[PDB]
RNA sequence: GGUUCGAAGACGAUCAGAUACCGUCGUAGUUCCGACCAUAAACGAUGCCGACUGGCGAUGCGGCGGCGUUAUUCCCAUGACCCGCCGGGCAGCUUCCGGGAAACCAAAGUCUUUGGGUUCCGGGGGGAGUAUGGUUGCAAAGCUGAAACUUAAAGGAAUUGA
RNA sequence: CACAUGUUCC
């Protein structure tokens, strides 16, 4: 039942010493234990299954069918994640891309459209994101919109706390892996665009390992 | 059937209806 | 950024490279975060402090990662302008 | 032939900004391309540009800064009226928040934002953000 | 075809590197030494890890084995690794330096000095392999 | 390291240099490399500049410095001449040696109890340690590189243009490091010599062992 | 587009109006051969007269017989 | 698909090469296309080379060798094991086995 | 004019049959001149002009510079080599530039962050490059070019079995 | 020197 670290990085989420997933992403430090999420955003995060992949391959004596699961996760408010897992069974598959989906939350840019009053509700500027042939554009939509989009996409956009937002899709999108993964390629360039509002000098502060470079040490390995 | 015989096949076809109008006139 | 009224709304601001100029993604896991160490003119030991620099994963797989913190560490000082 | 002499400068430029150049050099330097990068100068896109003048076509080299996304060039020239001025940056510039649309008129070369304050329309240029 | 598996070898390589001075060299006394110091459940594997054994013994007073981890061959290689000769190898007052190389020290700060000897380059550049 | 004459250039390291051939480069050039070097002489050798040299060497000498925790800085080699200079760099020192065949999967794969977590890549050959490169790509790592003029800049993040083909010149550029990075950290003092003699971190070949004995017999 | 000219719409909507007639939807109701091959010419419904009740054998796996009439 | 880069041959700027014949037929191959093997071997190997040596009038005579400039077409090279198929990694190594015996 | 080869054809083998593959002949043709014919997997399956975007070693030509080896011999200069630089000429190697469905591409990049210029051309697969009409040609055939009707797939790249 | 061909469903 209990939690022992396995990685570094998640020695100091154990000792109450790192403050948010924040300043983990500032440093892009890589995450590998799904539980650094659940300590975080153990309580706002909720999961949702897209679909059922049975993919099978040809050998000698039948067809070896296995299942591919198709998981996208996160809380309604700055974060949104998606997981592949294709293992032989289909609730182990699910509970494996659960895994995978925790590690791969990103997160999100919120902007206005024109006006810059009350809470940020749509895409800053127009991102997209694409792989393989389908490739989705992301629009800034004025407040009480709603998210115009295919159904799949729409439950990704829930989760990714955009409200309003117009897209657009171009290619095959009856094949579900890559439709999903093309839009959530999208959301997460929204820290990789660059913004004028962002042509400060960033302040370097001190880096999260370092900082506690003694305090790693001196009670394990 | 190869692509290049039905265009031969064709031609020989073509050639004999050529011969069937011509008589007519 | 900014809203209306005057209060910072980002989570986070993420950070740039120091000589691309761009802003550091979040999956950047190639990233670099350098720490330089001062030496004090006389004694010529360590002080304690740093003169840190980032550099995105693009840079390092086109080569130019050494020659990059290279041409600010003649700029900061650290590298003697002659070279 | 070379036959737009700023859609080869524009797209030079943003070749280099891509791979991150410092500084980039354009082969010709025009009166439109010295008011193109004047525009963008003010709002702070580049860093300073000085132009090299022979007795022939002179050569430009621009400092660049990692502010600019891309700039763009529109061929042909269509004229914009005030009217779907707005229809013109909303296909074309990412967001309302920033992105310049150029574009020249009587009273000079400037961004869609002086043109509105001016009252005044004119050709298309080109689009950088 | 008597070819060893991995039982048979992994159980043997952990013998060696703890009871170095218990085993022996021929294979009956290694077998009823092997007998008290390993939980061994048949005569068969007995003979069997005795045996492949005795064939690394040979290999042992030949020289090093590759994995195997010895507390009296590392003793030979450990000063071996801290072997320090009575002078160093970079004092030699004898240093032929390339002529190019002599333009380059000389723009440097330290163009003259005591022990450095310049010799004659070759006339004539041929450096590259042929072609083909 | 910057115009510090504490921190300049020592005429007891130039006859070094020169000595172990380190300022022998190869003999083709790679075109990160072409700031490196002072000119290629007649039979193609590149000769790398050893002042300049010297400056990148002062460099990455901030680096182990400015790690807080010693032990947490990975220093790998493969070929078969460098694990003797970097074993007693990591004692000396305190950093983490690792000799020859490097696993793939010590910076990505938990479950392997050779799974370490540095902060910083020390390598003797870009060419002979290009897969430590590959798992410093996964994690952040700012990594150092003894390069030559052949030695490729992938996933390098920091240089010293030296020769690491020459035996003498390979154990040399760590007995450099050895000593500048106890030399901003108080340890050696700069006004004496630092009493170790260079042919300790020197490769020695087995018929070179097998050759010194009977001279001690 | 691939010509860009200024004063190119006569190319254009040329271009347009030529290859309009390589797209099937346009091509079947811009000519008279496929209305004068309509049965019903247009009309949504028909009046007929029944002279015979046909049996149609049916296609591949399902296999049937459908009732039909001549009409 | 495009299995070679080259298309099996050597034209690249030329557009039409002569024809040759092959050795065990008579298929009309293309010169670049063609596998061209140059043997060189003595008239005699093994057995015949040592005989005639004391029965030659001449002491102290080399024997003279044969020169023949195989040309093989596609199948016939392939059929008689000139050259093997290879995996697509392999088909890009285009440098000559190794020649020691 | 017809040496060789060789459509058609004859003959001998093989096979259940060969009217094919094999072998012996062999007309037209293949050879030269003067006129037609304008079709090829006429391919880089990649229109033409202009700019930018990594290197690496070659190679063809011309030019430039330089230690040196070697010929005319009597050396300058010209030849043959060696070391580099320049322009494009055919290419190759290499990599997370970038792109593409992938194979792969220094162009097939600089594209949802979509606009340098100008032609040709395609709209699921058959019918069908067919009928008819027009036009050229001595002929063979060449160019333009449908519809009725039928069909829920055809096809491209790639993985695993067989 | 020959090894030509074996209706439809999972
Ligand atoms: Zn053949």
């Amino acid at each position: 039942k209990e939690w022992l670290p396995v990685t570094k990085l998640g020695r100091l989420v154990k000792d109450m010493k790192i403050k948010s997933l924040e300043e983990i992403y500032l440093f892009s430090l890589p995450i590998k234990e799904s539980e650094i999420i659940d300590f975080f955003l153990g309580a706002s995060l909720k999961d949702e299954v897209l679909k059922i992949m049975p993919v099978q391959k040809q050998t000698r004596a039948g067809q070896r069918t296995r299942f591919k699961a198709f998981v996208a996760i996160g809380d309604y408010n700055g974060h949104v994640g998606l997981g592949v897992k294709c293992s032989k069974e289909v609730a182990t598959a699910i509970r494996g891309a659960i895994i995978l989906a925790k590690l791969s939350i990103v997160p999100v840019r919120r902007g206005y459209w024109g006006n810059k009053i009350g809470k940020p509700h749509t895409v800053p500027c127009k991102v997209t994101g694409r792989c393989g042939s389908v490739l989705v554009r992301l629009i800034p939509a004025p407040r009480g919109t709603g998210i115009v989009s295919a159904p799949v996409p729409k439950k990704l956009l829930m989760m990714a706390g955009i409200d309003d937002c117009y897209t657009s899709a171009r290619g095959c999108t009856a094949t579900l892996g890559n439709f999903a993964k093309a839009t959530f390629d999208a959301i997460s360039k929204t820290y990789s665009y660059l913004t004028p509002d962002l042509w400060k000098e960033t302040v370097f502060t001190k880096s999260p390992y370092q900082e506690f470079t003694d305090h790693l040490v001196k009670t394990h390995t | 059937m190869r692509a290049k015989w039905r265009k031969k096949r064709m031609r020989r076809l073509k050639r004999k209806r050529r011969k069937m109008r011509q008589r007519s006139k | 950024m900014q809203n209306d009224a005057g209060e910072f709304v980002d989570l986070y601001v993420p950070r740039k490279c120091s000589a691309s100029n761009r802003i550091i993604g979040a999956k950047d896991h190639a990233s670099i975060q350098m720490n330089v160490a001062e030496v004090d003119k006389v004694t010529g030991r360590f002080n304690g402090q740093f003169k840190t620099y980032a550099i995105c994963g693009a840079i390092r797989r086109m080569g130019e990662s050494d020659d990059s913190i290279l041409r600010l560490a003649k700029a900061d000082g650290i590298v003697s302008k002659n070279f | 032939v070379r036959m737009n002499v700023l859609a080869d400068a524009l797209k030079s430029i943003n070749n280099a900004e891509k791979r991150g150049k410092r500084q980039v050099l354009i082969r010709p330097c025009s009166k439109v391309i010295v008011r193109f990068l004047t525009v963008m100068m003010k709002h702070g896109y580049i860093g300073e540009f000085e132009i090299i003048d022979d007795h022939r076509a002179g050569k430009i080299v621009v400092n660049l800064t990692g502010r600019l996304n891309k700039c763009g060039v529109i061929s042909p020239r269509f004229d914009v009226q005030l009217k779907d001025l707005e229809k013109w940056q909303n296909n074309l510039l990412p967001s309302r928040q920033f992105g310049f649309i150029v574009l020249t008129t009587s009273a000079g070369i400037m961004d869609h934002e002086e043109a509105r304050r001016k009252h005044t329309g004119g050709k298309i240029l080109g689009f950088f953000f | 075809g008597r070819v060893r598996t991995k039982t048979v070898k992994k159980a043997a390589r952990v013998i060696i590197e703890k009871y170095y001075t218990r085993l022996g060299n021929d294979f009956h006394t290694n077998k009823r030494v092997c007998e008290e110091i390993a939980i061994i459940p048949s005569k068969k594997l007995r003979n069997k890890i005795a045996g492949y054994v005795t064939h690394l013994m040979k290999r042992i007073q030949r020289g090093p084995v590759r994995g195997i981890s010895i507390k009296l061959q590392e003793e030979e290689r450990e000063r071996r690794d801290n072997y320090v000769p009575e002078v160093s190898a970079l004092d030699q007052e004898i240093i032929e330096v390339d002529p190019d190389t002599k333009e380059m020290l000389k723009l440097l700060d330290f163009g003259s000095l005591s022990n450095l000897q310049v010799t004659q380059p070759t006339v004539g550049m041929n450096f590259k392999t042929p072609r083909g | 390291s910057g115009a510090l004459d504490v921190l300049q250039m020592k005429e007891e390291d130039v006859l070094k240099f020169l000595a172990a051939g380190t300022h022998l480069g190869g003999t083709n050039l790679d075109f990160q490399m072409e700031q490196y070097i002072y000119k290629r002489k007649s039979d193609g050798i590149y000769i790398i500049n050893l002042k300049r040299t010297w400056e990148k060497l002062l460099l990455a000498a901030r680096a182990i410095v400015a790690i807080e925790n010693p032990a947490d800085v990975s220093v790998i080699s493969s070929r078969n001449t460098g694990q003797r200079a970097v074993l007693k760099f990591a004692a000396a020192t305190g950093a983490t040696p690792i000799a020859g065949r490097f696993t793939p999967g010590t910076f990505t794969n938990q479950i392997q109890t050779a799974f370490r977590e540095p902060r910083l890549l020390v390598v003797t050959d870009p060419r002979a340690d290009h897969q430590p490169l590959t798992e410093a790509s996964y994690v952040n790592l700012p990594t150092i590189a003894l390069c030559n003029t052949d030695s490729p800049l992938r996933y390098v993040d920091i240089a010293i243009p030296c020769n690491n083909k020459g035996a003498h010149s390979v154990g040399l550029m760590w007995w450099m490091l050895a000593r500048e990075v106890l030399r901003m950290r108080g340890t050696i003092s700069r006004e004496h010599p630092w009493e170790v003699m260079p042919d300790l971190y020197f490769y020695r070949d087995p018929e070179e062992i097998e050759k010194e004995e009977q001279a001690a017999a | 587009g691939k010509c860009r000219g200024l004063r190119t719409a006569r190319k254009l909507r040329s271009h347009r109006r030529d290859q309009k007639w390589h797209d099937k939807q346009y091509k079947k109701a811009h000519l008279g051969t496929a209305l004068k091959a309509n049965p019903f010419g247009g009309a949504s419904h028909a009046k007929g007269i029944v002279l015979e009740k046909v049996g149609v054998e049916a296609k591949q796996p399902n296999s049937a017989i459908r009732k039909c009439v001549r009409v | 698909t495009k299995k070679r880069r080259n298309n099996g041959r050597a034209k690249k700027g030329r557009g039409h090469v002569q024809p040759i014949r092959c050795t065990n037929c008579a298929r009309c191959v293309p010169k670049d296309k063609a596998i061209k093997k140059f043997v060189i071997r003595n008239i005699v190997e093994a057995a015949a080379v040592r005989d005639i040596s004391e029965a030659s009038v001449f002491d102290a005579y080399v024997l003279p060798k044969l020169y023949v400039k195989l040309h093989y077409c596609v199948s016939c090279a392939i059929h008689s094991k000139v050259v093997r198929n290879r995996s697509r990694e392999a088909r890009k190594d285009r440098t000559p086995p190794p020649r020691f015996r």
